[PDB]
């Protein structure tokens, strides 16, 4: 065909190295169709920003979020009732992360600490000690006792769980770090920090398997996929996908002209949500990158226009429920729309553009 | 202090502070050649455009130092892996111009081969339309032109390519043949063009500009539906439909005036009082 | 025209230097296996002359940024300050304030 | 071929340069196809 006529004349001497076969292929590639989401209830009850959220790995019944008045809340998923708050920070929670192994919920927070709350009895067993200023992150291993936390300090700490001693410290960026991603195979520890990189530990060695350099500017969230092996990191209009145990750079979003993308999460069907600094929730496909929805939050009776900013998201257990807190002091759900086919809300109609050279 | 090593030190434990930092290697790279080190120097702005490869200023700073030695193999090469990772066109240009000034015929041809495909617009294909009417034949000028119309009219279906564009593609082929004193083979390429796509009327505009300057009344239809088109958008559109009705046919000129009757506040109402008499008496003129 | 970029501050210096050195010039490769060291073999001269055109030149825009620094120091026509940094920031919100509104 | 409608007229160190930077690391792989087994 037509690229049959561009070969036998240019003749490259790699038909993938050539921009119009790179070009023609995308649009002979065709995206899958995903459902258009919507806005199911809105939660108030903190007071300040809602900074961090977690959903319970095993039942599904309750969410917890930590917040910005340095406190933590569960809420029943199901009706969106308050069941119980926790206090135990001074400064405030900046991440929050329940174990599916252990009844156990590691608390970090920027008052330099990291805590260990039973949820046999809701109170704090275990404090851990080390980080010469505030985290921002916790990881829990899939398979090992660890706990994975970064802030400020421009190290990864591994502290064992037992002991709680800082066991294995990972000294390889440039700044304050962003995101930790624990992972059960030799990639184990993937995190992104502050100097535009986003590295591949290797925590048996203590080096570092592979720095991936492609961002411009901080990397402010990463997902991990449930059903892929692979990661997506978010940048300042830069969302990428990458493979583990390889490093490889599997696909580009089209994500231009959306601002500081605060969040990311990926549904297990393929769905990858970032919202964004300037209010604005924008849903794409996973394996091809292509953006079927953009939605606007708005904030509140009378709030600021500043105001409006998801800064911490996450999915449903089954993945049908999508569960953002923004920076109005207010926790929104968003829901799948079920009545939608095909052909009824089609989406945003696959055009990439061979300018900006990204696709 | 003319201690060489300590400056050294110095400049790389201040790389590792922050290697983001241009001044920084540009004056480390100065501080090796002003003192007559090449070699280092060499070693040093590999490492630069090795570490930072999407920064201008480097390369063209190793291009400098290259040049000033009169090394031709060394900027040809540089130029090569500089071209090689998709830079942009400053550096194709740069690369085109050194392949002038080095005097190369043969190879700016190659350069420009690769340099449609890196960046698909028309402003290369016509680069390198200019560089063949200066420095070539009419042969591959011709065939330079021939190879970028039949692209053009494959690669539609990828969409690369705009309506003016393609538009300013035809307008050099043709004038470029009728300096060649081929009229008919100009004739007939705006009719395969305007055969092949039907609705860019720069094309046609094109054409039309070509046989009034080298058929009469077809455009003055097309220019009279053009400027009613404009005229619509601009507002005019009574005037627009009494040079339409003076032009044709006519039934279109009918619907086309009663929905300017339904397009129909003092000139408002004038405007309207005008349009409603001038289409009730054509209607009189041709009772309900 | 505004402000440029440095992609094209870049080629314009490029440009400019390639210039010079086209007016300047009006007025091989060995590769040891041992260690794997490139030796270029560059004549003495066209080293000497990338150093002295070096050095000028950092002389010359040094006393260029010298003469410029005297002649916004006589000018006191600015406003009111009290030591020879206050100038300079008083100025500096000068071309700020005028070019803002 | 839009041309044939026409009528005819009647009248040594390359490789050394950066050995680490290479295209290939810049494009995605799962650009070509989707649906790629990782």
């Amino acid at each position: 065909h037509a690229s049959a006529f561009v070969n036998k004349i240019f003749q490259p001497e790699v038909a993938e190295e050539l921009i119009v076969n790179r070009y023609e292929k995308l649009l002979s590639q065709r995206p899958e169709w995903h459902a258009p989401w919507k806005l199911s209830r809105v939660i108030n009850g903190h007071l300040g920003w809602v900074r961090c959220v977690a959903i319970d790995p095993v039942d599904n019944e309750w969410f917890i979020t930590g917040s910005n008045d340095t406190t933590m809340k569960v809420w029943d998923l199901a009706t969106g009732k308050l069941k119980t708050t926790l206090a135990g920070h001074v400064m405030t929670v900046r991440d929050v992360a329940v174990s599916d192994r252990h009844p156990y919920l590691f608390s970090v927070s920027e008052d330099k600490t990291v805590k260990c709350w039973d949820l046999e009895k809701n109170q704090i067993i275990r404090d851990y000690y080390g980080h010469l200023s505030g985290v921002r992150t916790v990881s829990i291993h899939p398979t090992l006792d660890l706990i994975a936390t970064a802030g400020r300090d421009s190290v990864i700490k591994l502290w064992d769980m037992r002991t709680r001693i800082p066991v294995i410290t990972l000294v390889g960026h440039k700044g304050p770090i962003n995101q930790v991603q624990c992972t059960p195979v030799d990639p184990q520890v993937v995190s992104s920090s502050t100097d535009a990189t986003v590295r591949l530990w290797d925590v048996v060695a203590g080096k570092t398997m592979k720095v991936l350099t492609h961002h411009k500017r901080s990397v402010r969230a990463t997902a991990l996929h449930p059903k892929e092996f692979s990661v997506a990191s978010a940048c300042t209009d830069d969302i990428r996908s990458w493979g583990l145990a390889e490093g490889s750079l599997l696909t580009n979003f089209e994500s231009e002209k959306t601002g500081i993308i605060n969040t990311l999460s990926i549904n297990q069907d393929d769905v990858l949500f970032a919202g964004g600094d300037n209010g604005v929730l924008s849903f794409y496909d996973y394996k091809s990158g292509h953006k079927y929805q953009s939605l606007a939050t708005r904030e509140m009776v009378g709030s600021l226009e500043g105001e409006r900013s998801v800064l911490c998201s996450t999915f449903d257990k089954t993945g049908l429920r999508l569960i953002t807190g923004e920076a109005d002091k207010s926790i929104k759900i968003w829901k799948q729309d079920e009545t939608a086919t095909k052909e009824s809300e089609p989406g945003l109609a696959w055009n990439p553009n061979l300018s900006a050279k990204r696709f | 202090q003319h201690d060489m090593r300590r400056a050294r030190s110095i400049f790389e434990r201040a790389l590792l502070v922050d290697s983001s930092f241009i001044p920084l290697w540009i004056r480390y790279i100065d501080a090796e050649l002003k003192v007559k080190c090449i070699n280092h120097a060499r070693n040093l702005m590999n490492r630069a455009i090795s570490t930072l490869p999407r920064v201008d200023k480097l390369w063209y700073k190793y291009l400098i130092v290259e040049e000033s030695l009169n090394n031709v193999e060394i900027v040809r090469s540089l130029y090569t892996k500089w071209c090689s990772l998709e830079p942009g066109v400053n550096a194709w240009n740069s690369f085109v111009d050194f392949e002038i000034r080095q005097k190369n015929w043969n190879g700016v041809r190659e350069i420009y081969s690769k340099y449609v495909m890196a960046h698909p617009q028309m402003q290369t294909w016509l680069k390198w339309v200019r560089f063949e009417n200066r420095h070539g034949n009419t042969e591959f000028t011709r065939s330079v032109y021939s190879l970028a119309i039949d692209t053009v009219a494959n690669l539609q279906n990828l969409q690369i390519w705009s309506d003016m564009e393609v538009a300013k593609l035809v307008n050099s082929f043709a004038h470029w043949e009728a300096a060649q004193q081929e009229y008919e083979r100009s004739s007939a390429l705006y009719q395969i063009a305007i055969e092949k796509w039907p609705s860019n009327q720069l094309l046609k505009a094109g054409l039309l500009d070509f046989e009034k300057q080298f058929n009469s009344i077809e455009e003055t239809i097309s220019y009279k539906r053009k400027m009613e088109y404009e005229t619509i958008l601009s507002n005019y559109d009574t005037w627009w439909l009494y040079l339409d009705l003076i032009s044709e046919f006519p039934k279109q000129i009918m619907q086309t005036f009663e929905k300017a009757i339904v397009d129909s506040k003092n000139v408002q109402w004038k405007r309207y009082i005008y349009l409603w008499m001038r289409y009730i008496c054509y209607v009189e003129l041709e009772s309900l | 025209r505004g402000g440029i970029s440095y992609d094209q501050l870049a080629k314009l210096s490029y440009e400019k230097t390639l210039r010079n050195l086209a007016t300047q010039t009006q007025n091989k490769v060995q590769k040891d296996t041992k260690t794997g060291k490139i030796t270029i073999a560059d004549d003495d001269k066209l080293v000497n002359k990338l150093a002295v055109s070096l050095q000028s030149e950092s002389k010359k825009r040094y006393e260029a940024r010298k003469r410029q620094m005297q002649n916004a120091k006589t000018l006191y026509g600015v406003e009111s300050f009290i030591n020879d940094k206050n100038k300079q920031f008083n100025e500096k919100l000068s071309r700020e304030s005028k070019g803002s509104e | 071929m839009f041309s044939n409608r026409l009528p005819p007229p009647k009248h040594i160190l390359t490789d050394q340069i950066a050995k680490n930077v290479k295209l290939d690391d810049f494009i995605p792989k799962r650009q070509s196809n989707f649906e790629l087994s990782v």
